[PDB]
């Protein structure tokens, strides 16, 4: 009875507003994300691993607020947080502000393997990363038209 | 937000959850995503969470561990657990939003009080279901 | 780790958790203190919690909100929560502290694991305790 | 109905082969004298926010107690300091975390619940949301004291 869920998000989504060809994008990245999660289960991948590939790939992916695609904050810089938790050994590790790792569910799970903190964040989180031989991203790589627009959008 | 929770073939649940937090945020502010318990919370003797949705709202209510402990202390089921917490315990604090879910057993709820969630989940070897509205 | 909890007159709950952290902690790190639901948490149909210990195990096991479910989901007394989380619960996942926690009904709670714990309580118009060892 | 509060000052490993009668009656003074004030202000219809909130500014004022003025050192002989609030009767909730500019750190919790829509804010974007509402800056010296540096020291080898 293996099984994934994902989701890219809850809130106000306007079909008046929407095209179906837009809403495909979604639907076909969404479906995709799954799949991928499903053969994992089906290989006998861990669940852990099969959740922070989901994530790894839903913040790849420029669709969804996460990685890749981040929304923007009032002063046009990206913040990103993730957490992932085992439901086995009951361990965690979450990142929040962080701005310069490309993949934060990573760098959580990094604290989770790698330290026994459950949660770091800012700076701190980034230099405990960067020790460990994580990247260092440019703080722009996350930056995207679409939610610039929507910033623009949020203030009028 | 974007979020995961799976059941592996061991029996195994895990829960992730990542976001760039909410356009025009006010810089500094943690929401639940980063935080176990309000966005993101696994356990094997009862369920894996993913939440999405008003961030002080789920932080408050501490609606991952909620729907665990709802399960686990008050016997409900995953969807009565579900129920509860997106459909009666956020509205009553100001919240809007959802959340992925999968218990030990297999069950799987995707429950949102919001025009939509971007959504999609499948048992392993069958074919995936994917939304968008309600 | 400091903290305080309180009933008021008009029947009110209210907790609250302050830190420097740990000797010689990697900056960047945070705790349980912070964290609604881990280091504190209040709630009129319950319970308010203000815990000192393990910082990793407490958020880990969400303790504050456990005590809280625990009494209004699983029906314990005070006493049989703070048992619960605090001498069963988190020596069982390697976590030592202790916590305070003051229940909607007037009842006081201070349990902890450890050699000692800092402790003081009182009832408004009565003397109050002191504590350091067990 | 009866008021009450309770108050902590942090749980580890206390040994009485560690500590002199005077050294403990430090301890006991202080927590006497804040849970008197509590009681103080519940017997006159404080709420109880307000008796956690003033509880918490006196263990952070007081410096036998890790939290505010006395907090322990980081790795890098700084401070980074953290707090939270609660109100049952809302479920309202503030919280600060990695603050260093922020004299008593309960105060900035209360006004991120208070004075924001959020519950958590940290670090710079947290002391900053301070300062806009009138929260007055001071320098992380403000909390060091010689028994926390000396702590540090004995943990540590010196280069
Ligand atoms: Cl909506
Ligand atoms: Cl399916
Ligand atoms: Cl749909
Ligand atoms: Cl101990
Ligand atoms: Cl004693
Ligand atoms: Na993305
Ligand atoms: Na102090």
């Amino acid at each position: 009875k293996a099984v994934i869920a994902i989701h890219g998000g809850a809130g106000a989504i306007s079909r008046a507003q929407m095209s179906l060809q837009q809403e495909l994008r979604y639907i076909e990245a969404l479906s995709a994300i799954v799949e991928t999660g499903q053969k994992m289960l089906e290989a006998g991948e861990s669940a852990l691993d099969v959740v922070t590939e989901a994530v790894r790939l839903l913040e790849e992916c420029p669709l969804f607020n996460a990685g890749i695609g981040a929304v923007f904050t009032r002063d046009e810089t990206h913040e990103l947080d993730a957490c992932v938790m085992d439901g086995n050994t009951l361990k965690a590790g979450a990142v929040a502000g962080v701005s310069h790792l490309r993949n934060p569910v990573l760098a959580a799970r990094l604290v989770m393997e790698q330290s026994p903190h459950v949660m770091m964040i800012g700076e701190g989180a980034e230099n405990f990363a960067f020790a460990r031989g994580m990247e260092r991203v440019s703080p722009e790589i996350f930056s995207t038209s679409l939610r610039y627009e929507q910033l623009l959008a949020a203030r009028k | 937000t974007v979020g995961a929770v799976a059941l592996d073939l061991d029996g195994n649940l895990a829960a992730a959850t990542s976001t760039g937090g909410m356009t025009n945020k006010l810089p500094g502010v943690v929401g639940p995503w980063p935080l176990v318990g309000a966005g993101c919370y696994a356990n094997n003797a009862s369920v894996a969470v993913s939440c999405t949705g008003t961030g002080e709202v789920f932080i408050r209510a501490l609606a991952a561990y909620d729907i665990a402990a709802l399960m686990d202390y008050g016997g409900l089921s995953l969807a009565e657990a579900c129920e509860r917490v997106v459909m009666e315990k956020l509205p009553a604090l100001g919240g809007s939003g959802g959340l992925i879910a999968i218990d030990h057993e297999g069950n799987v709820a995707l429950p949102f009080n919001t025009e939509g969630m971007y959504r999609a989940w499948g048992y392993a070897g069958d074919t995936p279901t994917t939304g968008i509205y309600r």
